[PDB]
């Protein structure tokens, strides 16, 4: 009389311990493999007053290639994987499977654009903890990579027609979420630290900062972005500034596949049937969610 | 995050300030 | 931490000839090695940085060479303006603890010249003041090495004199030196003969200048 | 393509502190890092520390343990060096120096450790001695080149403080054959030196030989006739 059933499971990519674990790991890797020559951070006392802490340490310049990694299940635990089409990242999952480790990941610290991540299987998918809340970041997962090549020459190359198509398809998806009649518009960052305002990322150990204005000025050949390599930066790991050594060889290069984006929607009390979206990012945890959203670890019961 | 200095700088530009992880963002 | 050693301490070379200065680090410094030139009464002047890159304005006769813990500064043809003191400096360690070598003085090589010796007894003006300084002068000699021996009543002195040497003369490339014997007016009057005995490569025999107090 | 100008000479008492200034002009201040170097009399160069202006972070030579502080004033393109609890052996000439680091204001930085631009230096004398003019004693011709011909004469500029002192002969008309020796610091804590010149023996009697001794710290100007008899 007993009946066979698939173990259903509810997921929440926005409250997934794995994302925090990864965050702490990348920070570990950096703290041990990419140390700044000088680090400035606020040193405070419970009262609220702060002073700048200064850390000077050996900062060997290392040319690094991406080391693929993955997260695996410890004894007594299991990693569940949601296999549903267009999975929202939240709620019950119909087709679930189990795995020993997650897929191979080539983590990348960056803003605005997600580089070298996983592509969506079907069409472009967009996810947010709550679309109605404009303060919640929108994670865009592309189904087609747009190659972006940079050179120490001070600029990165991006196919224009390719990116134009991308913006349109993303717009379409946003319309599927907010209304087929609303007008979709992309605008540059409203501002903030350089890291937040530009499309920044670390490639081969160097810190790139690119003007992404061209990238997000759209209405519903090559696109050359003015980029720059910086030695003095604001840290993503914690509040503070860091200084690293200058580039070695010279004529720095980088080739990456734009596989996602982090967007923000302008709070709109203004009734006009139009939605505006700008480049987002900053908290690197959203970068980790883009890769870990379909996994959930559970106790073997 | 340095939220105090973030708000002040963003505000002087007619915008609101807030932390985006450990970075300052102007909304 | 990282010690920079220069050699030779002093290098004598004829104008127009070549000069090779040496600098050694107590450990690898890669290529963060600079060379400076300094004349007396003046500020150092940058010559080479990055071990082999000549600074803007520095003549092509100055070329830097080396890497690791062994470096060299070569001056293909010495000119009047090059005779000075040269310092190397490493700036490769971090946290930064930059350091200089103790320097190499580049001097003009010329023919040997014996000094003229003169002794000056203390003046009555100085005696009235309670002290007595006896001065021994060695005029225009070369090389720089010389020896002054003070004798009071034929007794060899020591621990009571100060020597001073000029920079190499810009006209005849010689040196001049003074040796001052300093005693109380009380001890000066207790002795009769004060002598200065000078030894130098240019003197076949020691030259002694002396006087009998009063 | 700059200019570094330092403040004037200083005389300090043991245990006190000094603050040397260095004004930079000619280019964007924050695009340079500045270093301080000291040179004790008769010695070599000694690295004291360097400040990364754009970060307002300074690093120091280990042996200057908490006694030295290097600061910069972006508002006035001025760098300062402070050395506390001075000791007599802190005496020396202090040099301010700097080098271009690149577009620091844009986040670029070479972090160069060599020194291209140099101040003129500032002499700091640390001593318990109080300022005082030298006593000028005649060094009369006597033995010299036997029977005459060439006579040597001079002046003994004794017990003065602090350095420097200027010696001249006949208001500067007599310079050939003149040798002014570098001062020597005596046990008393005061300096002394001698200035001599070779003149024809026949010249004495008809011509006068005067050593002019100027010591600005004590505003003293003393002429001294050096006679044979
Ligand atoms: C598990 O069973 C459910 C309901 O019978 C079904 O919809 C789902 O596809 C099954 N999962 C798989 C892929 O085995
Ligand atoms: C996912 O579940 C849906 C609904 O049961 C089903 O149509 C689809 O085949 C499943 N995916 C697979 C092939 O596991
Ligand atoms: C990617 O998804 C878009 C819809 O968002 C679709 O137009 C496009 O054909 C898809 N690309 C492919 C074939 O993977
Ligand atoms: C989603 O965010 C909106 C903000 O506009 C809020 O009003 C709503 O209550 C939120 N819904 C949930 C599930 O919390
Ligand atoms: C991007 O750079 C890679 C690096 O080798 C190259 O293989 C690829 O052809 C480039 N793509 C473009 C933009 O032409
Ligand atoms: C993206 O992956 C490519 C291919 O391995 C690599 O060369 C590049 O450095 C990566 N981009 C990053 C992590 O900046
Ligand atoms: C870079 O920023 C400037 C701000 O003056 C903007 O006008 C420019 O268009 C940006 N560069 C790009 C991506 O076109
Ligand atoms: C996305 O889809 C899931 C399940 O289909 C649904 O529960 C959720 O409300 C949707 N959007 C949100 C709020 O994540």
């Amino acid at each position: 009389e007993v009946k066979l059933e698939n173990v259903t499971e509810n997921f929440n990519m926005w409250k997934n311990n794995m994302v925090e674990q990864m965050h702490e790991d990348i920070i570990s890797l950096w703290d041990q493999s990419l140390k700044p020559c000088v680090k400035l951070t606020p040193l405070c006392v419970g009262a609220g007053s702060c002073n700048t802490s200064v850390i000077t340490q050996a900062c060997p310049k290392v040319s690094f290639e991406p080391i693929p990694i993955h997260y695996c299940a410890p004894a007594g635990f299991a990693i569940l994987k949601c296999n549903d089409k267009k999975f929202n990242g939240t709620g019950p999952c119909t087709n679930v499977s189990t795995v020993q480790c997650t897929h191979g990941i080539r983590p990348v610290v960056s803003t605005q654009l997600l580089l070298n991540g996983s592509l969506a299987e079907e069409e472009i998918v967009i996810r947010s903890e709550n679309f109605t809340n404009n303060a919640k970041t929108i994670i865009v997962q592309l189904n087609e990579s747009v190659v972006i090549n940079c050179t120490g020459a001070g600029h990165c190359n991006l196919s224009k027609t390719q990116w134009e198509n991308t913006l349109e398809q993303i717009a379409i998806k946003l319309k599927e979420q907010f209304g087929n009649n609303k007008t979709i518009i992309f605008n540059p960052s409203s501002g903030g630290d350089p890291e937040i305002v530009t499309h920044s990322f670390n490639c081969g150990g160097e810190f790139f900062y690119c003007n992404s204005t061209q990238l997000f000025t759209w209405n519903d050949r090559n696109i050359t972005l003015p980029c720059r390599i910086k030695q003095i930066i604001n840290m993503w790991q914690e509040v503070g500034k860091a200084m690293y050594a200058p580039p070695i060889r010279g004529q720095i290069r980088c080739s990456s596949n734009i596989t996602g984006l982090l967007l923000t929607r302008d709070g709109g009390k203004d009734t006009n049937g139009t939605e505006i979206f700008r480049p987002g990012g900053g908290d690197m945890r959203d970068n980790w969610r883009s890769e870990l959203y379909k996994y959930k670890v559970v106790k073997i019961e | 995050x340095n939220l105090h200095f973030c708000q002040l700088r963003c505000k002087s530009l007619g915008l609101l300030g807030k932390c985006a992880g450990s970075f300052c963002a102007c909304x | 931490d990282i010690v920079m050693t220069q050699s030779p301490a002093t290098l004598s070379v004829s104008p127009g000839e070549r000069a090779t200065l040496s600098c050694r680090a107590s450990e690898s410094v890669s290529s963060d090695l600079a060379w400076y030139q300094q004349k007396p009464g003046q500020a150092p002047r940058l010559l080479i940085y990055g071990a082999s890159t000549r600074a803007t304005g520095v003549p092509a006769r100055f070329s830097g060479s080396g890497s690791g813990a062994e470096f060299t500064l070569t001056i293909s043809s010495l000119q009047s303006e090059d005779f000075a003191v040269y310092y190397c400096q490493q700036y490769n360690n971090w946290p930064p603890r930059y350091t200089f070598g103790q320097g190499t003085r580049l001097e003009i090589k010329r023919t040997v010249a014996a000094p003229s010796v003169f002794i000056f007894p203390p003046s009555d003006e100085q005696l009235k003041s309670g002290t007595a300084s006896v001065v021994c002068l060695l005029n225009n000699f070369y090389p720089r090495e010389a020896k002054v021996q003070w004798k009071v009543d034929n007794a060899l002195q020591s621990g009571n004199s100060q020597e001073s040497v000029t920079e190499q003369d810009s006209k005849d490339s010689t040196y001049s030196l003074s040796s001052t014997l300093t005693l109380s007016k009380a001890d000066y009057e207790k002795h009769k003969v004060y002598a200065c005995e000078v030894t130098h490569q240019g003197l076949s025999s020691p030259v002694t200048k002396s006087f009998n107090r009063g | 393509e700059v200019q570094l100008v330092e403040s004037g000479a200083e005389v300090k008492k043991p245990g006190s502190s000094v603050k040397v200034s260095c004004k930079a002009s000619g280019d964007t201040f924050i695009r340079y890092s500045f270093t301080w170097v000291r040179q004790a009399p008769g010695q070599g160069l000694e690295w004291m520390g360097r400040i990364i202006t754009i970060l307002d972070v300074a690093h120091y030579a280990p042996h200057l343990q908490g006694r030295v502080t290097i600061t910069a004033d972006k508002s006035t393109s001025t760098v300062y060096l402070e050395l506390r609890n001075l000791r007599s052996d802190d005496t020396a000439v202090y040099f301010c120096a700097g080098v271009y680091e690149g577009e620091a204001d844009e986040g670029e930085y070479d972090n160069n450790g060599f020194l291209k631009h140099w101040g003129q230096g500032t002499l700091v004398t640390v001593s318990s001695a109080s300022t005082k003019g030298p006593s000028v004693f005649p060094l009369a011709p006597s033995s010299k080149s036997t029977s005459g011909g060439t006579a040597a004469l001079g002046c003994l500029v004794k017990d003065y403080f602090p350095e420097p002192v200027t010696v001249s002969w006949n208001s500067g008309a007599l310079t050939s054959g003149v040798h002014t020796f570098p001062a020597v610091l005596q046990s008393s804590g005061l300096y002394s030196l001698s200035s001599v010149v070779t003149v024809p023996s026949s010249s004495l009697g008809t011509q006068t030989y005067i050593c002019n001794v100027n010591h600005k710290p004590s505003n003293t100007k003393v002429d001294k006739k050096v006679e044979p008899k």
